[PDB]
């Protein structure tokens, strides 16, 4: 050797990540009596959650009569029927309660004339199960809702005995006989190693938009938690479903909230058309993201792109009252200027679809427990939980509704807190771990620390980011997807020629970024190989060489006298990816989509049907 | 988990015994008019103070009363210029500190805090000082 | 072619280099093949010339507050600070001022963090037996009082720019924290005003502020910590019980 | 009282205002009354003023204690000298008119 010192920690439970999901599960546990430990690689308030703008959905009814079941409906239709409706049941029925909790904590929600929480319009959201017109259930704090939401949560956590370990990098899970014994990590401040023996581990580490070259995500969204599970021999789910947000400013890729269109802002091309009226006669600009992005994409490569390169489009806001802009969208107004010199009251905002959110993630049940799939049956992995963007419950399926992640965060983060609280008891004897538990992680660490090859970290990463960006975008195809696989597989191989320079251990971000590359690559492989395998069009996954959505039945005609297709012959099912770490070979399997709700009498399960906005 | 006080006490405990350097400050920080006028308010205050203290002492210790030292000065037919100057260097600190001193009492009412107002007042203070000095040193 | 080379002098130091001493290192960057922000420049250098150049960063859009540092004399967010087009000037870059340096441009903000904690930056109602049932009522009017106070991102630029902080940083809260102490004093939903003021009854926490105003000038989100501190003082002198 | 700190602050500014209102007085009504009023207001403002400076720059229990004590003497002797000057000599106001007559 041990050329590194190891300190073993003993806790009832361990939380990994301090964004929305993380903080809420962490103090939820301590709030329940357990001796919790929160491990994060960033100071809590620096998490990508703090960058969120638009809002968090809840059927409060502060703007009009609402029904949480209509909210449910929206999300199921939204997920092109790939979302587990039981998960979607819980998420949408707990929402009002989740939001009110936030306001009761301190969240400075913008107010109505009645002294209540202000809600705006957002994409793919209606009343009366898709018949009663546009809805207004996106609770918010101007256009800085993520900022406030995280700042409040961190503030709330300062009230319990939760032990935090900030700027600690998590390496892998402490696995023993199919169960999780904790996690191992590197203390970046003083370069030491740490193993946390706990009866329960919760992972909420974010997504991995940084697998691509153009994303809205932060440089710290490197899917670290996703890779840890993989190295455990556990499957990740639906990683091929990548959401491209419609409005990410040109050049910097920074995000421009959907809230803009929700206040009146529209889309316009070179000639000046509001093309969305053409593609989506009703929803127009408030159609689903997956739908909208393809629309933009088309207008461009088709010839009507804007700018000096005819490569982007225009988001117009200036036709709206200056007061409303300064009151609803003050954030983006300050961003436009600093990154495009645009003044939202005088000129349009240059934008184009940008990698933004990951629908796929570590598979769990509606209780936040991590599951595995063996011989056609899901089975919970004792001691492991997941929530946040790093998880796949999966409330979002093949297309996430705007303002549903921030909701998911708080709802499931608490759920992990509740499930554990009802399952285990604080104080229960912590599991033993073999003396050498984790030496291989250290091993890898040391190897990357003194790496001296031909291809430096910054170069490999840039090769990965450019292949995803070319072989797995809004529109995808078999040949192009096939090449991207070859290209990536080669790069993953070339990682053996990696070269690093910093030979220190304290705040060696040269090293850390190399640990993250291994992480991003794993995520990327499963993404592109899963994409190549899925020959159908569903949500954010459009194959021009397979333009139809293949379900077990053809729901374009009456079901009477129809032959239900075999599991093996249709694609209405989650993807299950596995990776041969040492070689980097992808292995896929598939599991069924959960369509039953938590209670049929209370919330009707919703069957497939044509998906149009 | 540790308390805020437990963290502060341990913060100094670890860093005061490390080999970590202290990032520079005064030597590398950019100045501004407000910032400079701020230090100057303090300097003139201290000087004004010592001045008044140096006066009470001389009163308790010197041999002659004040009237005699005033004569000892007049029987020196000093260049009125040197006279003027001496009067200017006499009332400049007092002048500055007072106007700027007023500026502070206004701030204490929470008015004039916009950064562009801090500059404006700073400059009005600088012209009132000069004008109210030249005048006195000439009377 | 037509490059455009620019020199950056940046502060260095390695805790793992035995007996190493702070020093400046210069780097030349072609502005033609780089982003317009100093952060963009700092990342280019690390990826292509000295991957040992250590520093904090995340969001790259000036909202997480990670890239705080002293760029050309003034504290700011490297991710939203424009690189100077003037090639005749070498831009120096330091860590936040008067801070214990962990490595290169990474300061130790753990006292800053605890200071924040100590003002209890969370809603406290006298009757907390109803937390979770219904929305608390707050009018448009009272909500407006929070504008310019909640936007803070705790970057520590203001506090590390204030001379009083430099001198009594161990007992003086500093602009950041104080403006958040005010953020909860004027929140129409908080019932602990007097207690939050009671806590500032000492020679240091609040009174080390002599209105220098380095804070307001330096804030990246355009906040006015200095004026918030001014209003506290008025409350300190006008409350009772 | 518990509210000591905020009371000191208020008094300071009041005294500041007081001293500012004496300036107009010493030039329009020079005499005993103003003369002594200045000695008092000048000593107090100066006293509280130099203390804030000691507070910012002096650290360590001893130094602190020393600085404050040394300052307490400086003040008391100053108020004393001024009063002496006001009783045994012409007085502050008159001395200025005389200095300025040179
Ligand atoms: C990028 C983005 C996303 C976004 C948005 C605007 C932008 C610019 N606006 C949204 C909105 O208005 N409404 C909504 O519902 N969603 C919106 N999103 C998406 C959403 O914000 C994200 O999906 C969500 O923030 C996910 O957050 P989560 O709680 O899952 O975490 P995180 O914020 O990403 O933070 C990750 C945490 O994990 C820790 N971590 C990561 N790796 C490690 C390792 N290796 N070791 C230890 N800890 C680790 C981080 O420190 C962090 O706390
Ligand atoms: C002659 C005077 C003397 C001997 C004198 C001396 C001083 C001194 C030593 C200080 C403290 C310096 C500091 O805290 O940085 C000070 C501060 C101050 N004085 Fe005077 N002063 C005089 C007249 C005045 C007048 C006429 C006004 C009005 C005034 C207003 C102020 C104010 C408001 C401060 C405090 C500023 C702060 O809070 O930083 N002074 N004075
Ligand atoms: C050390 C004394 C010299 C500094 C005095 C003026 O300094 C100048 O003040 C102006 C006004 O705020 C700023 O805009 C300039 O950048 C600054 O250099
Ligand atoms: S008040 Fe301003 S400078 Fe101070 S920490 Fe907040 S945003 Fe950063
Ligand atoms: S610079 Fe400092 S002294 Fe007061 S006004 Fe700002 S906190
Ligand atoms: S990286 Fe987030 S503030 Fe700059
Ligand atoms: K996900
Ligand atoms: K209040």
């Amino acid at each position: 050797s041990t050329q590194y010192p190891v300190v073993d920690h003993e806790f009832d439970a361990v939380v990994v990540g301090a964004g929305g999901a993380g903080l809420r599960a962490a103090f939820g546990l301590s709030e329940a009596g357990f001796n919790t430990a929160c491990v994060t690689k960033l100071f809590p308030t620096r998490s990508h959650t703090v960058a969120a703008q638009g809002g968090i959905n809840a059927a409060l009814g502060n703007m009009e009569d609402d029904n949480w079941r209509w909210h449910f409906y929206d999300t199921v239709k939204g997920s092109d029927w790939l979302g587990d409706q039981d998960a979607i049941h819980y998420m949408t029925e707990q929402a009002p309660a989740a939001v009110i909790e936030l306001e009761n904590y301190g969240m400075p929600f913008s107010r109505t004339e009645e002294g209540k929480i202000y809600q705006r319009a957002f994409g793919g959201q209606s009343l009366q199960f898709g018949k009663g017109g546009q809805a207004h259930r996106c609770c918010c704090v101007a256009d800085r809702t993520g900022h406030s939401l995280l700042h409040t949560l961190y503030g709330r956590s300062l009230r319990y005995d939760t032990s935090y370990f900030v700027e600690y990098f998590a390496l892998d899970l402490l696995m023993e006989n199919g169960e999780c014994r904790g996690v191992i990590a590197l203390c970046i401040e003083d370069g030491t190693i740490h193993r946390f023996r706990a009866k329960n581990t919760v992972i909420a580490t974010g997504g991995y938009g940084r697998t691509y070259f153009s994303c809205t995500s932060a440089h710290t969204s490197t899917g670290d938690g996703t890779a840890m599970v993989t190295r455990a021999g556990l499957p990740c789910q639906d990683l091929e479903f990548v959401q491209f947000h419609p409005t990410g400013i040109y050049g910097a890729g920074c995000l421009i909230t959907e809230g803009c269109r929700g206040e009146g802002g529209i889309l316009i091309n070179s000639q000046g058309e509001r093309f969305m009226e053409r593609y989506a006669p009703v929803a127009k600009d408030l159609a689903s993201r997956d739908v909208v992005s393809r629309s933009m994409t088309i207008e461009i490569r088709e010839g009507r792109g804007c700018g000096p390169e005819k490569d982007h489009v225009y988001l117009q806001l200036h036709h709206l009252p200056p007061q409303q802009l300064a009151t609803r969208l003050p954030g983006i107004s300050e961003t436009a200027m600093i990154f495009a010199g645009v003044d939202v009251t005088k000129e349009p905002i240059p934008v184009l679809p940008t990698v933004h959110y990951n629908m796929g993630g570590i598979p769990t049940n509606y209780k936040g427990q991590v599951i595995t799939h063996v011989n056609g049956e899901d089975k919970v992995v004792p001691g492991l939980y997941a929530c946040g963007e790093a998880a796949s419950a999966s409330v979002h399926g093949a297309n996430r509704l705007g303002a549903n992640s921030l909701l998911d965060l708080v709802v499931f983060g608490r759920a992990c807190a509740l499930t554990i609280a009802e399952t285990c008891k604080p104080g229960e004897p912590v599991p033993s771990i073999k003396p050498n538990a984790g030496e291989e992680s250290v091993a890898n660490l040391d190897k990357l620390r003194f790496a001296d090859g031909t291809i430096r970290t910054s170069e490999a990463r840039l090769n990965m980011q450019k292949t995803m960006q070319s072989h797995a975008a809004v529109f995808r195809t078999g040949s192009i997807l096939q090449e991207g696989c070859e290209k990536l597989s080669q790069i993953y191989r070339d990682l053996a020629h990696l070269k690093t320079f910093d030979r220190g251990i304290v705040w060696n971000t040269d090293l850390v970024e190399t640990l993250e590359l291994q992480n991003l690559m794993l995520c990327a492989l499963q993404t592109i190989y899963g994409a190549e395998a899925r020959k159908e069009s569903r949500g954010a996954h459009a194959r021009e060489d397979y333009k139809l959505r293949i379900d077990e039945f053809d729901y374009s005609k009456p079901l009477q006298g129809q032959q239900k297709r075999p599991f093996e012959e249709h694609w209405r099912k989650h993807t299950l990816s596995y990776v041969d770490v040492k070689s980097g070979k992808v292995t896929l399997k598939y599991r069924p989509v959960i369509d039953r709700t938590l209670n049929e009498e209370d919330c009707s399960s919703v069957p497939p049907a044509i998906r149009s906005y | 988990a540790t308390t805020a006080k437990e963290e502060m006490a341990r913060f100094w405990e670890k860093n005061t015994k490390s080999s970590r350097p202290l990032s520079p400050h005064i030597s590398i920080y950019k100045w501004s008019l407000p910032m400079a006028m701020s230090i100057t308010h303090r300097g003139t205050g201290v000087a004004l103070s010592l001045g008044v203290s140096l006066f009470s002492l001389a009163a308790l210790l010197l041999p002659e009363q004040f009237p005699h030292y005033v004569a000892v000065v007049k029987s020196l037919s000093l260049s009125p210029a040197l006279i003027y100057s001496a009067k200017f260097a006499l009332v400049f600190p007092l002048s500055y500190h007072t106007w700027n001193g007023i500026r502070h009492l206004v701030w204490d009412m929470g008015k004039g805090f916009k950064l562009s107002q801090v500059e404006q007042s700073g400059v009005v203070v600088l012209i009132l000082t000069l004008l109210s000095s030249a005048a006195i040193a000439s009377e | 072619a037509t490059s455009r080379i620019k020199k950056f002098s940046i502060y260095r130091w390695d805790p793992d280099k035995p007996g190493d001493k702070p020093r400046m290192q210069t780097y030349e960057v072609d502005l033609n093949k780089c982003g317009p922000m100093v952060l963009d420049a700092l990342i280019k250098i690390k990826n292509e010339l000295d991957s040992t150049l250590t520093f904090r960063r995340s969001c790259r859009e000036g909202i997480c507050g990670s890239c705080a540092m002293n760029i050309a004399g003034g504290n700011t967010l490297a991710c939203t600070k424009k690189i100077d087009p003037d090639l005749s000037k070498t831009t120096k870059i330091y860590p936040l001022p008067h801070m214990y340096v962990v490595k290169d441009l990474v300061p130790d903000l753990s006292n800053f963090y605890a200071q924040y904690k100590s003002i209890e930056p969370y809603l406290k109602k006298k009757d907390e037996s109803k937390q979770g049932k219904e929305q608390y009522l707050q009018s448009i009017e009272d909500r407006q009082k929070l504008d310019g106070l909640y936007e803070c991102i705790l970057c520590a630029c203001c506090s590390t720019s204030c001379p009083s902080y430099w001198w009594n940083g161990d007992k003086y809260l500093g602009p950041a924290v104080l403006m958040q102490a005010y953020r909860w004093m004027i929140d129409s939903r908080d019932d602990y005003t007097e207690e939050r003021l009671a806590q500032l009854q000492d020679p240091f926490s609040l009174y080390r502020c002599h209105t220098i105003m380095n804070c307001t000038r330096t804030c990246p989100k355009g906040l006015n910590p200095g004026k918030a501190i001014a209003e506290i003082k008025k409350m300190m002198a006008t409350y009772k019980e | 009282s518990s509210k000591a700190a905020s009371l000191h602050w208020t008094s300071e500014r009041a005294v500041s205002a007081l001293l500012l209102g004496l300036l107009p007085a010493a030039y329009l009504y020079p005499g005993p009354a103003v003369d002594y009023s200045l000695a008092a207001a000048l000593t107090l403002h100066g006293h509280w003023g130099l203390g804030q400076v000691i507070t910012d720059y002096v650290h360590g229990d001893t130094p602190i204690k020393v600085a404050n004590t040394g300052l307490y003497v400086l003040s008391a002797i100053t108020f004393t000298g001024l009063c002496y000057f006001n009783y045994y000599d012409v007085g502050i106001c008159k001395a200025v008119a005389m200095l300025w007559s040179i």
